[PDB]
C-alpha cells in the first residue's frame, strides 16, 4: 500500500456490524430522539415503554 | 485455465533497458486489473507497476516513478512493462499478478541489473 | 429474563428470621435465554 496507488489499489476501511439471531441481550443499540413535553393539554404522548 | 507466464527477461548493466511481458489466457485484460511484482534476493516481495481495467490510469511504486513504463495489448493478451534507467538497486525476479477467481502467479524471469 | 430482588431488614435476631413483615425491592433484570437448573452459592 503506496501512496500512489489508486483508489481500488489503495484500500478501503471495513468495519461490520453484523446483527446474529441468538437468544441473547440487546445492549448496542442506536440513539433515540425524543421531544420537549408538553402539560396540561389533552395530547398523545410516547413515554419510555 | 487461467495461466501466468513471464518472459523478456535479460542481464543488464547501468543505464541499460529491456522490455519485459506477460502472456495471458483464460482471461480477459479490459475485465480485470493486473499487478507487477518484483523479488529481489534477500529481500520482500513488493508492488511494481499496475495497470486498471479500464485501461486508463496507470500506477507506478515510489521509488520506479519517472523510469518504467506499464502497457498492455488487448488483442495478443500480454501485459508488458517497459524498464529505463536501470539501477542495481533493480536486481529482482519479476512476477506478474492477477486476481480472477483465485491469485495466479507465474514461474518469473530473472532480471539481474549489473 | 432474570431478576433479584433485596431487603435489608436492620433488625437483630441471631436465632431465625423474624415474623415481621418486608417487600422486597427489585435491583436488576437480564435476558439470559438459560434453562437454569441448580445453582451453588459459595464463600
Amino acid at each position: 500500500f503506496q501512496p500512489t496507488n489508486g483508489v481500488g489499489y489503495q484500500p478501503y476501511r471495513v468495519v461490520v456490524l453484523s446483527f446474529e439471531l441468538l437468544h441473547a441481550p440487546a445492549t448496542v443499540c442506536g440513539p433515540k430522539k425524543s421531544t420537549n413535553l408538553v402539560k396540561n393539554k389533552c395530547v398523545n404522548f410516547n413515554f419510555n415503554g | 485455465q487461467v495461466q501466468l507466464v513471464e518472459s523478456g527477461g535479460g542481464l543488464v548493466q547501468a543505464g541499460g533497458s529491456l522490455r519485459l511481458s506477460c502472456a495471458a489466457s483464460g482471461f480477459p485484460v479490459k475485465n480485470f486489473e493486473m499487478e507487477w511484482y518484483r523479488k529481489a534476493p534477500g529481500k520482500e516481495r513488493e508492488w511494481v507497476a499496475a495497470i486498471q481495467s479500464g485501461g486508463v490510469e496507470t500506477y507506478y511504486a515510489d521509488s520506479v516513478k519517472g523510469r518504467f513504463t506499464i502497457s498492455r495489448d488487448n488483442a495478443k493478451n500480454t501485459v508488458y512493462l517497459q524498464m529505463n534507467s536501470l539501477k542495481p538497486e533493480d536486481t529482482a525476479v519479476y512476477y506478474c499478478f492477477v486476481y480472477v477467481g483465485r491469485s495466479y502467479i507465474g514461474q518469473g524471469t530473472q532480471v539481474t541489473v549489473s | 429474563y432474570f431478576k433479584i430482588y433485596s431487603k435489608h431488614t436492620p433488625i437483630n435476631l441471631v436465632r431465625d428470621l423474624p415474623q415481621g413483615f418486608s417487600a422486597l425491592e427489585p435491583l436488576v433484570d437480564l435476558p439470559i435465554g438459560i434453562n437454569i437448573t441448580r445453582f451453588q452459592t459459595l464463600l
